[PDB]
RNA sequence: CCCCGAGAGGGGGUUUUUUUUUUUUUUUUUU
């Protein structure tokens, strides 16, 4: 983990969280998120952009750029690039989140890649660049919210030429000013904390340090979807968990996610 | 019921009695008689500021007090720190300054107190007494040439911390006082370190005897019997401190209790982290102060 | 949004998309809105007080005459503001010494002309740069002026915004020059502009269709001849098609040669082919001139003289290279696009066969170009009797599929044939020799 | 050979500015309080720069520790989405970037009073979100602002500016289009003085024109200093009013 | 590994500058005598400035151009430092402050400036071209590495000759030098670097707010002078009276007019140096021809 | 090209070819690498896919970086001879494996020590004339064997199973879960996957114990 | 020079490993 706590502080926090009426250090309920701020459309150079600020100062910036590619040779039509400030590009946390996010936003898994198709030969490759300025816990859910916001305010160039390469084979030409809004359904990634027999949504830094385990659950089209990953939020207090906890977590996300999406899909 | 609060904004990266002020390079005075202090630098008669802040004149001593900067240790400060590393015959503890403070093996009260003979063995075995991550009360005994602090815990008042939770605010919001340990309603006790490090714990017998066992002064064990209300009280007190800090207003023992009782309006505690409540709470604290005048 | 700065300067965001090599790039540049843009008129008494000096510490000169060409009311004294189309079509008439003396060219117009034609833009700038006591052209930066700058309304094409921008400039000029009794005339061939004026909801504006404006001048008869204008050729390909064709090795560009010995056969020099590809027929040449850079498509092998997919066309290309080595049969092709026209002002004389002396109204005639490798051009004129035995300068307007001949309108009257004046002058400008006196900027 | 009117006879540029005017220069102090001791968000034209100052604090390795001065480090992160065309590779280890980082350090080593912070480290993290010409000058202004916000002592302001030379003409505060069409000079000016901390010329410039270009840049940099100083006193004054 | 400099040495060298004295006996505006020695092979050049010793080697091989530039050949400059020039340098340290600067100065002086005609390095467009490589070897360090390298690279490029190549279709025919003579490279201009070192005789306060300027600037500093300077300036010019590049990457704040004076002073030096290089190239050519005549005669 | 390896000529291009429930059986071996403290060989053959991977445990050895009451564990997967996986994907599995064995390895017995576990994906043949999900249970088997062969204390024999892109590792006779992995698959198929994987977990655990004892 | 006892006691002044290179739009001379 990140935060450093003494054995006494950890014991107090654990007992408080492992209690049957689970007591959070900030007084939250096991499903309440902390307030966040989101800015969008501030990078005119890009097709889409977002900036999310957490309550603990955690900040993430997402940029969306497009490129015309031949979908017959370019298998992956959506590439996620993660850059955590203070970490090497080949760091364990960076590559893991990068690999994870790319699976969350695959072309034929949790994204309508039909909206990226231009012609019978060419399609729009989407580059999702993530920049984590600051973070005090696992930023996977933080990045997810930013990518969501960014992809819902993205505008792509509009095609002019015909859409049948096979015969006439016209060179892809686009309109000089008009841009079509990218209609797509970005998935969300929720992260949970397992302290004893309790499950917490949006784990704080101190909470994650004493947690026994954790869950990474994706969400798309109003239902639970892969990737689903159990994750050790820390490495000193990791323990095995009963299967009912896993089923509890999936159930917990399944009922509180639409509330999050509703507050996130605001016009 | 609300799942989350998200605040949105488009097309923009971010939202957007007289006191003397000065910036680096600005000419403050041209009187060579002055003794130049911190925040300044000079060339012959001209004295220029070395930081952005307010010009201060005490007697003949011209200095510029900075707007911003880390906690600066003074001799005799009551601070709360975390052990960063243990080496040789000393403990290095994180206070929140430019450098780690030192805590020599000599200063701390060893187990068995006065009666125990001084032991060669203890220097080797010190980690057991204290180790990386531990929190503690300490007093800034002395200062090094650069400004670093030497700590000591040669008192019952000082020592390893337990039975509570840690939180921190900017050191500018906590000033020096006659005493930094305070008893509050709800059977909890606050330890307001001058460095901004704050410790909220369940009120112990010592905390009561302050205004009215020596072998276990370094035990990590939290009190076995700590009620939920004490725990739910800690959560409530901690949030209000963060709320006062969010308003950039320096914490007071009076302000804390006042906010704690005023926050009772809200049923659920987890409702003290939201900004609106903090903004309204901050104004409540301030209006009363204005009335007091 | 729009930000106001300290200098009274403003700044907004100009964002457009440019397609390059099959790519889509969103280009974004910042657009500053000033408040110190001079009208460049001698009559103005406000602008010189707000004008600022150039990098070389030199204030710009107000050149637009205080007493321009006066026309019958309600035009009176007037300045002329040009549209994009009237510039592209009648640049020759815009250089005529006997008309268009005080002309205002909007920035948006100058920009559109630059993108649509490089050469015409240069000629237009020369008129601005070269201004004297006879001809005066300026460039009013309307896009940079906060007073005249307009932004795209919801659901509005760029062509209508630009036309509204020009119309806003004319209105600004009109209101700005009221105390000096100088009206402004908008010369435009566009249909769209009139509807906005017919309502006349906000302000009035005098606009005349190029031809309609000429008919209001004192010397209308002397400059009317300069107004630019089952058989069917196969339409040229759209632009996207040829760019993809060249990139996929289907289409090929090169310079075409047309001999005076045979106008029904052309040959293009292609890099991929050893011997020049022949182009047989009049439909296959497709209104191409000698020296033009054309884009050709290989005809089927059965068309060769002595396919559907792109794959078959590349195979046809290979069979064409083989056939050129064998020297038995030679591959043929057809032009489907004209990359760069070799067009330039053309000197010729009216053919006495197509002009009726009995006719008094406007009639169609033919002009025989001095280039023996070039066809003849149709001309609309009324002074057909006055241009009968003279060397004339004409410029082409269009050569569409449904017309057997190219269409052109006269530019200048050089003189009578076999005279030292007319023949020498025709001789020089046919070999591209600038004989005009040195401009003031030169001297 | 440029077909665009880089400098029209009317004395107007492609963006509308004249020869002598700075681009919207909007500064912002204390933007990331929970991430750094000092922070600044710079908007100079379309340029967008986040600057974070972390320190003075304990070095992470005792091997790298000076007992006479603080260690000053600068890392510039030019993001892959800074320019219209997204760069495929990273710029983290690019020689061009290492020189920039080195340059910035060598600039503030003689301005920041590192001697009064011995046995500490000052880490400066920079994130370039958007780029549009004169990125070096904007980097200088971002560090100067962020360092002041951190309450770190320095002798004076360091203002950065770029000046292009199109033909004879000198163009203040050039953008990406102008830099691609002419040689530019990047100048770092200490305070209100005529002394340069940084003189950077990467393309060909006639020896006769160089002195005049410097004169334009210094004058323009002084205006940047005033804007930085103005916005800083404004932020200061409000804080003083509300705190006191 | 650090170089320990006593307070006494720091005070002495600086005070000497205050008395118009530098240890090597040179003049503040005096550039060291540059000695250029050519080896047997073309592209082999040795540059010597006092005790400073650098060696450059120009080489080329058939390669394929980048997709972006089908008409341009390849050209790279290597300046890897080694402990041979002194134990202060780490072996392979190509990310250090001074190393990256030096690497960037040379690159902007030769590569970026287009001193070498890369268009003339193309054999067949988009297929095969020459790949010229300039390898600088820092033998002995006594300061002025940037100036020594720029001369070493340029003298090498102007001395180098590539073997004639005839191309038919795909096939490449590399003619040996003996069968036919090799072909020289195309040089558009001759860039020369001159490095200035700055010294503050007083304190920082008098540099920032001081009325009268008193900062000392010397040309082509030795190692001892280089280790005690407060600022550096590297200016590159050519005989065409144009500035190729200027780099004052931070350091001691210096008056603009003083920096301009340096540029004009450097121009007088680069003129003498350029003419010097050309003369040594002529004599080297005359030497190789005279031996070729004495080899054919006796033969 | 590279100054540390011999990669041959640059104009060379790799050779590209053209065109002109099921029961699972595995083989187990331990302690054949004298270079380290513990090692294991796990080979599995089923249908149109066989896998031969090797695990190697190095520890407990010295840790320079920090003081520790308990031990520290690192897991790195390496690509083998022919089959290749994305470095990101190998890192992700490594992280997933770290979480699992941080619940099994008795770290308290190894203060200021490091246990570095290497898993070499030596030979992974795809004979079908995210495939990484089917290799995960075999990795856990190899690491468990190697750790036990090394003499590293384990709370219980950690094993796993795979069913329709879902991987779940069990301990304590399948009563509890030490790791859950799910890619692709279907909807509401959790219960079926848990049962199928527990069957594989039980079979793998029996063979592992049989290998650690008899061999 | 620094901290703790009232008088020549005592305690401190801060050392060592990890991961490769590109880079922006019909000859000749005078006429
Ligand atoms: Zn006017």
């Amino acid at each position: 983990g990140h935060m450093s706590l003494s054995v006494a502080e950890k014991s107090y926090l654990y007992d408080s969280l492992a209690s049957t009426p689970s007591i959070r250090p900030d007084g939250r309920l096991p499903h309440q998120f902390r307030p966040i701020e989101i800015f969008t459309d501030f990078l005119p150079s890009s097709n889409g952009s977002s900036r999310i600020i957490a309550s603990d100062g955690s900040e993430c910036i997402v940029s969306i750029k497009s490129k015309v590619v031949d979908h017959h040779v370019e298998n992956e039509l959506l590439q996620v690039d993660v850059d955590i400030a203070g970490q090497r590009d080949d760091a364990l946390v960076v590559e893991t989140i990068t690999s994870l996010l790319n699976k969350v936003l695959k072309s034929g898994s949790g994204v309508d890649s039909s909206k990226l198709q231009l012609t019978k030969k060419y399609s729009f490759k989407i580059f999702v660049d993530v920049l984590v300025i600051s973070s005090h816990s696992h930023p996977i859910s933080l990045i997810s919210f930013a990518i969501y916001s960014a992809l819902n305010s993205t505008y792509l160039p509009k095609l002019i030429s015909a859409f049948d390469d096979l015969e006439v084979e016209e060179l892809p030409t686009f309109h000089d000013y008009d841009m079509v809004k990218l209609d797509i359904n970005p998935p969300l990634v929720f992260i949970l904390a397992v302290v004893g027999n309790n499950m917490l949504l949006d784990p704080a830094a101190n909470e994650s340090e004493v947690a026994n385990n954790g869950l990474i659950i994706s969400w798309s089209n109003g239902k639970i979807t892969s990737p689903i990953r159990s994750v050790a939020l820390n490495d000193s207090n990791v323990k095995s968990f009963k299967p009912h906890l896993l089923k509890q977590g999936l159930a917990m996300v399944e009922k509180y996610a639409p509330d999050v999406v509703r507050s996130l899909e605001n016009l | 019921s609300e799942v989350i609060t998200i605040t949105k904004r488009n097309g923009a990266f971010q939202n957007s009695s007289d006191s003397q002020i000065v910036t680096p390079g600005e000419l403050v005075t041209d009187d060579p008689i002055w003794m130049r202090g911190h925040g300044t630098y000079f060339l012959d008669n001209m004295t220029y500021s070395s930081v952005a802040g307010t010009v201060s004149r005490v007697n003949r001593l011209l200095s510029v007090i900075p707007l911003k900067g880390r906690y600066a240790p003074e001799t005799g400060d009551h601070v709360v720190g975390r052990i960063a590393e243990v080496g040789n015959k000393r403990w290095k503890v994180d206070i929140g300054g430019k450098q780690h403070a030192v805590l020599m093996l000599g200063s701390v009260n060893l187990p068995g107190g006065i009666l125990r003979r001084k032991s060669e063995s203890d220097e080797l075995q010190m980690r057991s007494f204290l180790k990386e991550g531990d929190l503690l009360n300490a007093e800034v005994q002395s200062l090094f040439q650069d400004g670093s602090a030497s700590l000591h815990t040669r008192s019952l008042k000082y020592g390893k911390l337990r039975n509570g939770m840690f939180c921190q605010v900017p050191s500018s919001l906590i000033v020096r006082a006659k005493n930094h340990t305070h008893n509050l309603p709800g059977n909890i006790t606050v330890v307001l370190g001058v460095n901004g490090y704050i410790w909220l714990r369940k009120t112990s017998q010592m905390d009561l005897a302050r205004d009215t066992s020596s072998w276990q002064i370094y035990s990590d064990e939290n009190d076995p019997s700590i009620s939920n209300n004490i725990r739910q009280a800690i959560c409530r007190y901690a949030n209000v401190i963060k709320a006062l800090a969010f308003c950039e207003i320096g914490i007071t023992q009076q302000r804390i209790v006042s906010a704690y009782e005023a926050s009772m309006v809200y049923s659920n505690v987890g409702e003290l982290i939201e900004k609106n409540v903090m903004e309204s709470i901050g104004s409540d604290i301030l209006t009363a102060e204005k009335m007091r005048g | 949004r729009r930000k106001r700065l300290a200098d009274g300067l403003s700044v907004t965001q100009k964002v457009f998309v440019r397609s390059r090599n099959g790519g889509a790039t969103k280009i974004v540049r910042e657009h500053y809105l000033r408040s110190d843009i001079p009208c460049l008129s001698r009559s103005c008494t406000k602008c010189p007080q707000i004008v600022v000096p150039d990098a070389q510490n030199e204030l710009p000169k107000f050149i637009l005459s205080d007493s321009p060409l006066e026309l019958s009311a309600p035009i009176g004294k007037h300045y002329v503001v040009l549209d994009t189309n009237v510039v592209l079509q009648a640049i020759d008439l815009l250089e005529n010494p006997n008309c268009f003396f005080d002309v205002i060219v909007p920035q948006i117009v100058l920009d559109e002309v630059r993108n649509k034609s490089y050469p015409v833009y240069t000629r237009l700038r020369t008129l601005c740069r070269d201004s004297d006591d006879h001809k005066r052209f300026i460039v009013f930066h309307n896009e940079f002026s906060e007073h005249t700058f307009v932004e795209r309304l919801p659901n509005e094409t760029i062509n209508d915004r630009n036309n509204r921008a020009i119309r806003k400039t004319c209105q600004w000029y009109s209101e700005h020059l009221k105390p000096y009794d100088i009206n402004v005339v908008l010369v435009t061939n566009d249909r769209l502009n009139r509807e906005a004026a017919t309502k006349e909801v906000e302000s009035n504006i005098i606009t005349k269709s190029l031809v309609q404006y000429i008919e209001l001048l004192p010397n209308a008869d002397d400059i009317r001849d300069s107004i630019p204008q089952d058989f069917t050729f196969p339409e040229y390909y759209s632009t996207a098609r040829v760019m993809g064709g060249l990139k996929n090795g289907v289409l090929y560009q090169g310079n075409i040669q047309i001999s005076e010995y045979n106008f029904l056969e052309g040959s293009v020099s292609l890099p991929r082919f050893s011997k020049p590809v022949l182009i047989v027929g009049q439909k296959n040449l497709n209104r191409a001139f000698n020296g033009d850079q054309v884009i050709v498509e290989l005809l089927p092998q059965s068309e060769w003289k002595a396919v559907i997919s792109d794959k078959q066309r590349r195979l046809l290309a290979k069979d064409a290279m083989i056939a050129q080595r064998s020297k038995k049969i030679q591959p043929t092709a057809k032009v489907v696009y004209i990359q760069r026209r070799s067009w330039r002002q053309y000197v010729g004389q009216l053919a006495p066969s197509s002009v009726d002396p009995q006719s008094s109204s406007t009639q169609n005639v033919f002009v025989i170009l001095m280039d023996k490798c070039l066809p003849k051009v149709r001309i609309r004129t009324r002074r057909a009797a006055e241009l009968l035995d003279k060397r004339i300068v004409i410029s082409i307007d269009s050569w569409p599929t449904t017309h057997k001949y190219p269409l052109g309108h006269f530019v200048r009257d050089l003189g009578t044939i076999e005279s030292a004046q007319a023949e020498t002058e025709a001789l020089l400008l046919e070999h591209d020799v600038e004989y005009r006196p040195f401009s003031k900027k030169v001297l | 050979m440029s077909r665009l009117e880089i400098y029209s006879p009317e004395g107007l540029r492609l963006d509308g500015r004249r020869w002598n005017e700075l681009r919207r220069f909007e500064s912002s102090i204390n933007t990331h309080p929970h991430a750094a001791d000092g922070s600044s968000y710079m908007e100079q034209g379309n340029n967008k720069i986040i600057t974070l100052v972390k320190g003075p604090k304990e070095p992470r390795l005792k091997s790298q520790m000076d007992t006479s001065k603080a260690l000053l480090n600068v890392s510039v992160n030019i993001t892959k989405f800074s320019k219209f065309e997204r760069s495929k590779s990273s710029h983290k280890n690019e020689r061009r970037v290492l020189e920039i980082q080195t340059s910035l350090v060598r600039m503030f080593e003689k301005n920041v009073m590192l001697n009064i912070y011995p046995r500490t480290v000052i880490d400066i993290e920079i994130h370039v979100l958007e780029q549009d010409g004169g990125i070096m000058g904007s980097l200088i202004n971002g560090i100067t602002l962020a360092l002041i916000d951190a309450g770190i002592s320095m002798f004076d302001y360091i203002s950065g500016i770029s000046v292009g030379l199109y033909d004879t003409t000198p163009l203040l505060d050039t953008n990406s289009l102008e830099e691609n069409a002419m040689s530019t000079v990047t100048l770092g000016v200490v305070g209100k003085s005529e002394k340069l901390s940084l003189l950077l010329v990467e393309d060909k410039i006639p020896l006769d024109r160089l002195e005049n270009v410097l004169a334009i840049g210094i004058a323009g940099a002084h205006r940047v200093r005033d804007l930085m100083d103005e916005e800083l006193r404004k932020h200061a004054q409000k804080r003083v009013s509300n705190a006191s | 590994k650090d170089i320990e400099i006593s307070a006494s040495e720091s005070k002495f060298i600086l005070e000497a500058l205050r008395q118009n004295y530098r240890l090597d006996g040179r003049s503040f505006d005096q550039f060291r005598d540059v000695e250029i020695t050519f080896g047997k092979e073309f592209g082999d050049v040795s540059v010597k400035m006092g005790n400073t010793k650098v060696h450059c080697r120009i080489s080329c091989q058939i390669a394929q151009p980048y997709e972006d530039r089908p008409f341009e050949g390849l050209f790279v400059i290597s300046t890897e430092i080694s402990p041979m020039a002194g134990s202060q340098f780490e072996n392979g340290n190509i990310t250090g402050e001074d190393e990256v600067l030096c690497s960037r100065i040379i690159e902007k002086s030769v590569r970026r400036s287009g001193a070498l005609d890369v268009e003339g390095l193309c054999i067949v467009a988009g297929s095969k071209c020459w790949a010229v490589r300039a390898d600088v070897h820092f033998l002995d360090c006594d300061g002025g590495f940037i100036d020594a390298s720029c001369i070493a690279v340029m003298a090498g490029l102007m001395h180098f000759k590539k073997p004639d190549i005839t191309v038919h279709g795909e096939q490449i025919i590399v003619h040996p030098v003996n069968e036919r003579e090799p072909v020289p490279l195309g040089i558009l201009h001759i860039p020369i670097c001159v490095t200035f070192s700055f010294f503050n005789p007083q304190d920082t306060e008098e540099n920032i707010k001081g009325e009268t300027n008193s900062e000392i600037s010397i040309i082509d500093a030795t190692l001892k002078e280089e280790l005690l300077r407060d600022g550096v300036l590297t200016v590159t010019l050519n005989k065409n009276r144009e500035v190729v590049q200027v780099s004052k990457a931070g350091g001691l704040p210096m008056d603009a007019l003083t920096l301009m004076k340096c540029c004009h002073e450097a121009y007088s030096i680069i003129e003498k140096i350029t003419d010097q290089i050309l003369q040594l190239l002529k004599e080297d050519s005359e030497k190789r021809n005279k031996y070729a005549a004495m080899l054919t005669s006796e033969n | 090209q590279d100054r540390r390896r011999l990669l041959g000529p640059a104009a060379a291009k790799p050779m590209a070819f053209s065109n002109t429930e099921s029961e699972q059986e595995l083989s187990l071996h331990t302690g054949f690498i004298e270079n380290c403290n513990g090692s294991a060989l796990v080979e599995a053959r089923s249908l149109g896919h066989q896998t031969s991977l090797i695990s190697a445990v190095y520890g407990p050895r010295s840790i320079r970086g920090s003081f520790t009451s308990q031990g520290t564990i690192s897991i790195q997967l390496k690509n083998g001879l022919l089959e290749k996986y994305n470095t990101n994907e190998l890192k992700e599995v490594s992280s997933f494996l770290m979480g699992i064995f941080n619940s099994v390895v008795n770290l308290s017995r190894y203060p200021k020590s490091g246990i570095d576990i290497f898993v070499y994906l030596t030979y992974d043949k795809d004979l079908t004339n995210s495939q990484i999900s089917s290799l995960i249970p075999h990795c856990i088997t190899s690491i468990t064997l190697a750790l036990a062969d090394a003499g590293i204390e384990l709370v219980d024999m950690a094993g796993a199973g795979e069913a329709n892109g879902t991987v779940v590792s069990f301990i304590k006779n399948g009563e509890e879960i030490v790791g859950f992995w799910k890619d692709d698959g279907d909807d509401e198929d959790l219960l079926e996957c848990l049962d199928r994987c527990k069957e594989q977990y039980n079979r793998y655990r029996d063979l592992m114990i049989s290998c650690l004892m008899n061999q």
